[PDB]
């Protein structure tokens, strides 16, 4: 499963 | 910007014999950018039933693909994968060669 | 023994030629099991290995929400990167992101990733330890100050410690007629003239997996590395490898020449001779 949530750069 | 040229292998899933069905494979590998084109090549005329598997990528971030088509190989019969992609001058063709 | 999961994704800007284009994928060790691609008509988490089709509405529809706000983040970033870099709009660049956990015999976490490149240089990464970051350059920096100061080290690792075990665990029960096998190379050797007075020695290994290998040439016992061409190891398209190790060597010096077989699945090491 992927991860819920990334961040931006 | 970073450029990295494709390893272009042609070559048959399983050992070629004539008149048993088979499967032509052209795998590239570590080239950067992504954009690319592959087509397998019959006679010199290309190929229109062709997959290829999704884009991924490996450890150094080199990009790679598979094309595939199933086929079955004769005597007569040339197959070859013809690449382009920015850091070729000219499009590349690959023979496939079952004797090796 | 031990195993992994890897997700990559895939951001190209195209400009002028419509949104970026946006690809995902999933690995347990060397077996892909879904794929996003933004270009497709479903515009859904789709399964490509037949293990993962068991699973329910509830989990392609979540994969699905999550992978489209991955999708979001990449597009937001490539117009962050491009004032970053002082870049025009007119050119087009490539964002990769690739994360996942590793586990060991005991099944449990070994060690987890999460890396980032920008046009196919190590831009930003989470170091071992899961704590700090290992910034490639200036613009870098800027991104992990921002990252420090919202705390986001401590949200990736607590997914890849829980979540992305968990999950690792549930494919390899799954998947276990797939996963947790293991393929020996059948291996052999050719030979060819290319003269009168040389010959090219190419080593075989066929149908292995996973796709680990060492293939090594040697000449009265000294590794050839210099003069040996190694391709890149390559997917038979029936979820086992290839992969060949060739020398071209002076007619009548074949007995001299050994072929040296590495893999998990042999009980020793092979090596084949002329002779």
């Amino acid at each position: 499963a992927v991860g819920s949530y990334v961040y931006s750069v | 910007m970073i450029q990295r040229t494709p390893k272009i292998q042609v070559y048959s899933r399983h050992p070629a014999e004539n008149g048993k069905s088979n499967f032509l494979n052209c795998y590239v590998s570590g080239f950067h950018p992504s954009d690319i084109e592959v087509d397998l090549l019959k006679n010199g005329e290309r190929i229109e039933k062709v997959e290829h598997s999704d884009l991924s990528f490996s450890k150094d971030w080199s990009f790679y693909l598979l094309y595939y088509t199933e086929f079955t190989p004769t005597e007569k019969d040339e197959y070859a994968c013809r690449v382009n992609h920015v850091t070729l001058s000219q499009p590349k063709i690959v023979k496939w060669d079952r004797d090796m | 023994g031990s195993h992994s999961m890897r997700y990559f994704f895939t951001s190209v800007s195209r400009p002028g030629r419509g949104e970026p284009r946006f690809i995902a994928v999933g690995y347990v060790d060397d077996t892909q099991f879904v794929r996003f691609d933004s270009d497709a008509a479903s515009q859904r988490m789709e399964p490509r290995a037949p293990w993962i089709e068991q699973e329910g509405p509830e989990y392609w529809d979540g994969e699905t929400r999550k992978v489209k706000a991955h999708s979001q983040t990449h597009r937001v970033d490539l117009g962050t990167l491009r004032g970053y870099y002082n870049q025009s709009e007119a050119g087009s660049h490539t964002v990769q992101r690739m994360y996942g956990c590793d586990v060991g015999s005991d099944w449990r976490f070994l060690r987890g990733y999460h890396q980032y490149a920008y046009d196919g240089k190590d831009y930003i990464a989470l170091k071992e330890d899961l704590r700090s970051w290992t910034a490639a350059d200036m613009a870098a920096q800027t991104t992990k100050h921002k990252w420090e100061a919202a705390h986001v080290a401590e949200q990736l690792r607590a997914y890849l410690e829980g979540t992305c075990v968990e999950w690792l665990r549930r494919y390899l029960e799954n998947g276990k007629e797939t996963l947790q096998r293991t393929d020996a190379p059948k291996t052999h050797m050719t030979h060819h003239a290319v003269s009168d007075h040389e010959a090219t020695l190419r080593c075989w290994a066929l149908s292995f997996y996973p796709a680990e290998i060492t293939l090594t040439w040697q000449r009265d016992g000294e590794d050839q590395t210099q003069d040996t061409e190694l391709v890149e190891t390559r997917p038979a398209g029936d979820g086992t490898f290839q992969k060949w190790a060739a020398v071209v060597v002076p007619s009548g010096q074949e007995q001299r020449y050994t072929c040296h077989v590495q893999h998990e699945g042999l009980p020793k090491p092979l090596t084949l001779r002329w002779e």
